[PDB]
């Protein structure tokens, strides 16, 4: 089955560095635009960053642009999000989301209702 | 307790995976290599049903395998006579955005739905003869995706609310609801015994339901993306699902897992509509790349391509005698192949 | 075969009637232009709907908005009764002449979400031939917000301080170069997504609207005129 | 005689270069499903059919056979009656291009009110009311002078006939070409278009102007000489009138062949479809 | 409590779905093969029908 399990995450001081990893499983990884989604406490789901199938269409969210650096290892079915210099705003539940359609550059995955292809997520406390 | 709940859910998933692995003896390919290949299959376009102005999402052949209903986004539910290439009816809908249409087994009634969250039933053989809205079935919160008459009184209907509903046209109420999905259920196919149907949703899983009991018996997962097409094998002990990952799977209810993948490398477009032949050897699958495809259900080797549409093909139905297949597509034409 | 012949004539007569009615409906389907209205809850798309309703009737979830200007009638479709997932019912609107996008121009918090939604719309395989008529709604709230402090759009979008207003600007007499810079900065954000794909097959037409902006139906009128014009030029050999 | 030898080879090349092209046009547009969605394809198919009619009739049975192959036919039953239909073919070729330009004017200058006043029913009306009107109003082309038969004497029927020919092939068609094309160029260039339209003139208005320019240039000589036989050179033109009259007719027929490269070969989509369909038989 | 209740519904469904008597895949696949070959002749699209019998030509 489509199973995206999120690793990493934990207690963070205001300015710590974490290697958020997404050990994905259940599909050919190097065919989807994987992207990260946060869940702020008491707030809706927001888009973090995305990386294309190869890694040539990287795009970050406006707020955290230089603080976050996404990187996928297509041969390991994983999605890294190097999060250093974490402010208290980044105290959310991060989600590792996969766009539904293979071989496309867009997807509607900001859905508050449970999107079918999105992991259980980890809480990073800053 | 919640962590314990997730842990025990993981244990149950491991148990079902182990049972599936143990039940897997070999691949269907190995045991059907003793069959001679079917060979190239050529099906010319006998007709081009040309009366639609907008794109066509759904068609459904009648029981007599002669008349069919086609729903287009203009707002029409044109019912044709395939042999005569004649339109016996042209039903003006209310909401132009229709996603489904169903021809009743008896033929007295026709259904249609769509973005209006409503399944509208039209009687054909009324006293005067003019088609009218017999009933207006409300209760779905999401859009409407697939309607299928179980009989003249009941109808199974899938929606964009992740729930299916068994309706009662006589009174307009849901007899029993099927709420076990996670994503939007798109296509559903009824059984030859009209007792267990499936619901293909956007969570890469198709679930088998009991019409009478009302509760899911066995889930079927293995697809990589949302499935928007599903149809039973002619006996009712297997089915196929077509998704946006450019593959078609064959799930076996008796073995409770996938049998074979139907996917080539050069096809990278999602399947839109699936249907079997009267023997279950020609799994036709309509893809987004403006043309259909024909597969050998026992070897996965593609044999035949039903090209000829200028836009996306969206509906696909085989006559109950198997003597024809009609592929309504977004070019507003229903080409009946043979 | 005489009985069969007369029964089949009873079918060809019905076919002729259906053909006549279908040509009559064709003279109605191609004489109207279906429009699709997206946006978020905060975006005052309903205000624009009412304003162009003054210039028709629907309460069944999908609020149709029939309006005509200069003897041509468009048909807006305010579909909002479905869920938050829209990757499957948005495919019904492939033949729509133009997608109308109303963006809440005074919300800095939910503006990246609007750009993400536009990027999804601008790149759908089934929407890649539909031009978008952007509608940056209620510029008055944005003008009040920037002209009162605490409007650090440079905070939520870090590439504002390193930004200068475009030369091809159209400032109203009472405007401030600051609010002008912000309101054209949002426009340039959306056109950045617009001018990144869709190789000359669909265009984003951006327009500024306040709450009470009467001239909204005419703006869509002219934008749709240009859209139809371009599709006819590529429909001929002129291009 | 080189003066009579050049036409033979020129018309051989014209036939072998235009008949296959327009036959391919008919073959491609007979299966193109967009025809029942847009009227321009129907107009183009009509233009191809009229090109078949012209390039067969006038260029073969009047120019190859009748001119330099047979030179034997009795000029009573098969000469004047066949020029009746040959003039009809050329008139149809011109008055199929006319409604096509009217349709383009509608679709460009009034793009939004285009499907309201242009659909494949008025298209059928105007496409079958020009074939018939050309085959009916060319019946008067039974008195064509055949000016070099036996030093004929000019009568009043030839004068009215050539005036009608002028009014039907050049003077009125060029008038309704120029005005429509000039209005299109005006409203498309002198109006503020989209900013990313740097090449908005040399690819659209230049083509739309050269289309009528070449027709006017290649049909001017024939008209001016058929009027020259009316109002010029009673006793002097006889020396070298045949050669340049043939040249004017050659330009007129060359228009019928360039009318392909200006309409069907221009679009990249049509070229790609032709490339895909040229291997259909093999 | 609502999330816990949903988890209880999910675990009940999973327990009911994993407790299904399954039959070996070789047997089911061979059964599909046998059914398909036992109905091959009546299938028109597999072995083409005569032009007279075909109602669409
Ligand atoms: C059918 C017509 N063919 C003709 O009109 C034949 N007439 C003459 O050559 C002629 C007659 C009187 C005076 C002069 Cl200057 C010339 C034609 C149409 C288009 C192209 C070529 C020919």
């Amino acid at each position: 089955q489509v199973q995206l399990q999120e690793s990493g995450g934990g207690l963070v001081q205001p300015g710590g560095s974490l290697r958020l990893s997404c050990a994905a499983s259940g599909f050919t990884f190097s065919n989807y635009k994987m992207n990260w989604v946060r869940q702020a406490p008491g707030k809706g789901l927001e888009w973090v960053s995305d990386i294309s199938q190869s890694g040539a269409s990287i795009s970050y969210t406006g707020s955290v642009k230089g603080r976050f650096t996404i990187s996928r290892d297509n041969a390991k079915n994983t999605l890294y999000l190097q999060m250093n210099s974490l402010k208290p705003e980044d105290t959310a539940v991060y989600y590792c989301a996969r766009c539904p359609a293979p071989f496309t550059r867009d997807c509607f995955d900001v859905t508050s209702t449970t999107y079918a292809y999105r992991g259980q997520g980890t809480q990073v406390t800053v | 307790e919640l962590d314990q709940l997730r842990q025990e859910a993981e244990q149950l998933k491991n148990q079902i995976r182990d049972a599936r692995k143990a039940c897997a003896d070999a691949t269907l390919s190995q045991i059907t290599n003793n069959i001679d290949p079917v060979g190239r299959i050529q099906m010319r376009t006998r007709r081009t049903l040309r009366g639609h102005l907008a794109k066509i999402y759904a068609m459904h052949w009648g029981t007599d395998s002669r008349l069919l209903v086609s729903a287009s986004q203009d707002g029409k539910l044109i019912i044709w006579d395939s042999y005569t290439t004649n339109k016996v009816h042209a039903i003006p809908l209310r909401s132009s955005w229709v996603m489904t249409c169903a021809y009743a087994p008896s033929g007295n009634y026709v259904a249609c739905g769509g973005l209006d969250n409503i399944c509208s039933i039209y009687n054909l053989k009324t006293r005067e003869g003019n088609v009218r809205v017999s009933r207006e079935l409300a209760g779905h919160t999401g859009y409407l995706s697939c309607c299928r008459f179980l009989d003249d009184n009941q109808i199974v209907t899938s929606s964009g609310d992740t729930t299916c509903a068994l309706w009662d046209i006589e009174t307009g109420q849901q007899t029993t609801t099927f709420t076990g999905h996670t994503g939007d259920v798109m296509s559903l196919s009824l059984a030859p015994d009209t007792r267990l149907f499936v619901s293909g949703a956007c969570d890469a899983s198709a679930k088998l339901w009991d019409v009478r009991e009302g509760m899911c018996r066995q889930t079927f997962t293995g697809h990589e993306s949302d499935i928007n097409a599903i149809c039973f094998f002619p006996n009712g002990n297997a089915f196929a699902t077509g998704s946006d990952d450019a593959t078609c799977r064959l799930f076996d209810l008796r073995a409770d897992q996938e049998l074979m993948t139907y996917s080539h490398d050069n096809i990278i477009c999602g399947i839109t509509s699936v249907s079997f032949s009267k023997s279950g050897r020609l799994l036709l699958a309509g893809y987004d790349d403006f043309n259909c495809n024909v597969w050998d259900a026992l070897k996965a080797d593609r044999a035949g391509v039903l090209a000829g549409h200028d836009n996306r093909v969206s509906c696909l139905g085989v006559t109950d005698d198997g003597m024809a297949v009609a592929t309504g597509s977004w070019d507003s034409f229903l080409k009946i192949w043979n | 075969t005489e009985d069969q012949r007369n029964e089949e004539k009873a079918q060809r007569e019905a076919n002729k009637k259906i053909e006549k009615q279908l040509q009559k409906d064709k003279q109605v389907y191609r004489a109207t232009h279906r429009l699709l209205l997206l946006g978020a809850d905060n975006s005052g798309k309903s205000t624009i709907v009412k304003q162009m309703r003054i210039l028709s009737g629907g309460t069944s979830g999908i609020f149709e908005t029939k309006f005509q200007v200069d003897k041509v009638n468009f048909h807006m479709f305010d579909v909002g009764g479905q869920r938050d997932e829209r990757r499957k019912w948005i495919q019904c609107f492939n033949d729509v002449t133009a997608i109308i996008f109303v963006v809440d121009s005074s919300d800095y918090n939910r503006l990246q979400e609007a750009l993400n939604l536009f990027k999804s719309i601008w790149n759908n395989r089934w929407l890649r031939t539909i031009s978008v008529i952007l509608f940056l709604n209620k510029q008055d709230l944005l003008a009040e917000k920037v002209l009162a402090g605490k409007s650090k759009i440079e905070d939520y979008f870090p590439e504002f301080a390193r930004y200068t207003t475009p030369e091809d600007a159209t400032p109203e007499p009472g405007e401030d170069p600051r609010v002008t810079r912000a309101k054209y900065f949002i426009r340039d954000e959306f056109l950045r997504i617009s001018t990144a794909s869709g190789d000359g097959r669909h265009y984003c037409y951006p327009h500024f609207t306040c709450a009470v902006d009467t001239e909204n139906a005419r703006r869509i009128f002219n934008d749709c005129k240009d859209i139809i014009l371009q599709m006819n030029l590529r429909e001929y050999n002129l291009v | 005689c080189g003066l009579g030898f050049v036409p033979v080879v020129y018309y051989s090349l014209l036939l072998c270069l235009g008949l296959p092209a327009n036959i391919l046009t008919v073959i491609i547009l007979s299966q193109l499903v967009a025809r029942r969605q847009k009227s321009v394809y129907n107009y183009l198919l009509a233009l191809a059919a009229a090109d078949i009619l012209v390039l067969f009739f006038i260029v073969f049975v009047d120019f190859l056979l009748e001119d330099f192959i047979l030179n034997m036919q009795m000029p009573q039953v098969p000469d004047k009656i066949i020029e009746v239909l040959e003039f009809s073919s050329i008139h149809t070729s011109i008055w199929i291009t006319v409604p096509l330009t009217i349709d383009r004017y509608i679709a460009v200058c009034h793009p939004l009110k285009y499907h309201t006043v242009s659909y494949p029913a008025r298209t059928r009306k105007v496409i079958v009311s020009v074939y018939i009107t050309c085959f009916l109003t060319s019946i008067p082309y039974y008195w064509w002078p055949n000016i070099w038969t036996e030093d004929y004497i000019s009568t009043s029927v030839h004068h009215v006939l050539i005036w009608i020919h002028c009014f039907t092939v050049y003077l009125v068609p060029c008038s309704i070409f120029f005005i429509l094309n000039s209005i299109i160029v005006y409203k498309l260039r002198r109006k503020s278009n989209f900013r990313l339209r740097g090449y908005s003139t040399g690819k659209t208005t230049a083509i739309l102007f050269t289309i009528t320019s070449i027709f006017a240039t290649l049909w001017a000589p024939r008209i001016i000489m058929i009027l020259y036989h009316l109002y010029g050179a009673p006793i002097q033109n006889r020396w070298l009138v045949h050669i340049m009259s043939d040249i004017a007719n050659m330009l007129a027929l060359l228009n019928t062949a360039i009318n392909f490269f200006l309409y069907c070969f221009i679009s990249k989509r049509f070229r790609t479809m032709a490339a895909a369909t040229l291997k259909a038989f093999f | 409590t609502a999330s816990i209740a949903q988890a209880r519904k999910l675990v009940e469904q999973l327990k009911m779905e994993a407790n299904i008597d399954r039959i070996k895949v070789s047997k089911a696949a061979a059964d599909l093969m046998a059914y398909c070959e036992a109905h091959a002749k009546e299938d028109p699209l597999l072995t083409p029908v005569p032009a007279s019998e075909n109602p669409f030509r």
